[PDB]
């Protein structure tokens, strides 16, 4: 039973380790807003080869992935799970804190994503070969942009995306639901201060961030029997690791 | 494992 100062510098230690592996501030996103693939530069991104796009994204993805095991290793209570729970719990929910994060760099006014350096469209994305992933992820980020989360809040709402006690293959289940609902304590407990509980009711739906990474997963498993070479030599092996079976 | 190496 954490007490509400436990529960309090449970808040801090949250919002803190968020803060140290941001990957980008906040406001070096908005400010490449500005910065727009042109013509003739979505052109020539669509007319990439599909194995060059993948590879791209796996790097792109991979050094996001860094950061959010990063923000796991400093995450109070995370490495106090056994070992194997470290693994499963970051297996499942590396991308999903990823896509969360992500919308950080979404832009709902022109419909666009910071990518390489500039923002595009979904279009942008064609030569990957996974249209209704890509159109699944913008309508996602355009969802999440809504709720306004303050940075803040993404950190508490990532940390209990990341600190899920229904994965699969948990060795101290009990461990995880225990942590989970103190770091919901926490959640509540800041939106409270801020008056901002109204955001718990538009959050997405259970099963919806699942979904989104369920499908990513499946659709390198198509793009993996179509070049395996290039996934073999080529694909960081951190991003093998955890979407390649 | 790499997520082991990762993480110590
Ligand atoms: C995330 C921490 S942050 O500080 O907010 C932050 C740091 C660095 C970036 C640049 C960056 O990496 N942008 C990317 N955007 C997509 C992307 C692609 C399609 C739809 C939406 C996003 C990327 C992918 O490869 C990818 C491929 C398939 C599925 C999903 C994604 S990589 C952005 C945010």
């Amino acid at each position: 039973y954490a007490s509400l100062t436990e529960i309090e510098h449970l808040v801090q230690s949250v919002c803190k380790s968020y803060r140290e592996t941001c990957q980008l501030r906040l406001e070096d996103l908005l400010r490449q807003r500005s910065n727009i693939f042109s013509r003739e530069e979505v052109t020539g991104y669509q007319r990439k080869s599909m194995w060059e796009m993948w590879e791209r994204c796996a790097h792109h993805l991979t050094e996001a992935i860094q950061y959010v095991v990063e923000f796991a290793k400093r995450l109070s209570g995370f490495m106090e799970l056994c070992q194997n729970d470290q693994i499963v719990l970051l297996k499942a929910g590396a991308m999903e804190v990823v896509l969360v994060r992500m919308c950080r760099a979404y832009n709902a006014d022109n419909r666009t994503v910071f990518f390489e350096g500039k923002y595009g469209g979904m279009e942008l994305f064609r030569a990957l070969g996974c249209s209704e992933l890509i159109s699944s992820i913008f309508d996602f980020s355009h969802s999440l942009s809504a709720l306004h989360f303050s940075e803040d809040e993404i950190a508490l709402y990532t940390a209990l995306v990341l600190i899920n006690a229904h994965r699969p293959g948990l060795q101290e289940k009990r461990k995880v639901e225990q942590l989970q609902y103190n770091l919901e304590l926490a959640f509540h407990h800041h939106l409270s201060k801020t008056h901002r509980q109204s955001i718990l009711a538009k959050l997405p739906p259970k099963g919806k961030l699942r979904s989104l990474c369920s499908q990513h997963v499946e659709r390198l498993q198509i793009f993996q029997h179509l070049h395996p070479i290039v996934v073999q030599a080529a694909f960081p092996p951190l991003y093998k690791e955890l979407f390649s079976t | 494992t790499l997520l082991q190496l990762l993480l110590g």
